[PDB]
């Protein structure tokens, strides 16, 4: 592999409930899941400086933690929120 | 599985210092390199780039380079 | 030039959608895109100092980030808001 290569990105989303739509404003409500996926060699620690095998991190969007840990994370948003 | 990243070596003689991980580098040294008696295989890429207006500068970043390796590069444009 | 010259700026402005008339408040709602462009020597930057071609800012207004850099921008608001 000359130069680079794009990170792979797995993604799946599920829905639940339509709990509302407009039809004069022409919008819509849903409530459901997401998930994403991805392999990064520069996030990789060693357990010894730990103890642990999974780090973790709660109630924070990925520009957050991504801009808390200094390193690139896919970020995501919906278009039409 | 087996496992991937940097690290650093401390290699001494008769320097019993050495094995509390603390040895700094001192006389005249005595072990090198052994891949710099020897050369490995080749990896080719092209790729096309354009220049706009706005987008006159262009940078891309390299994987890294173990010692004694070669890098060779050239840009032939299209037409005039 | 002997005197001081004023930045000249690019405006653009797209309508989307209209989602809301209120007849007896008198007001409207509108969804649509904004995009301004000037050039600014000051804002200049040399890239073997980062070795990147583009640098950005995410999710701050104009005037947050004028305040950050220390440097004057061209703020707007929207007058009827």
């Amino acid at each position: 592999s000359v130069f680079l290569e794009s990170d792979l990105v797995t993604v799946g989303l599920a829905v639940d409930q339509i709990v509302g739509v407009d039809q004069r404003s022409e919008n819509f409500s849903v409530v459901g899941t997401l998930k994403l996926s991805w392999h990064d060699p520069k996030l990789g620690f060693s357990p010894d400086q730990c103890g642990c095998t999974v780090k973790s991190f709660e109630d924070a969007s990925i520009r957050a933690v991504a801009g808390e840990i200094n390193l690139p994370l896919p970020s995501f948003s919906f278009y039409n929120q | 599985t087996y496992t991937t990243g940097s690290f650093q070596l401390i290699l001494g003689l008769n320097a019993p210092q050495v094995i509390s991980g603390e040895g700094e580098p001192e006389g005249e040294v005595f072990a090198s390199l052994a891949s710099l008696e020897i050369k490995p295989e080749a990896h080719v890429q092209e790729l096309e780039i354009r220049l706009d207006k706005d987008t006159r500068y262009l940078t891309q970043h390299t994987r890294n380079l173990q010692p004694g390796d070669t890098f060779h590069a050239l840009v032939e444009p299209i037409g005039e």
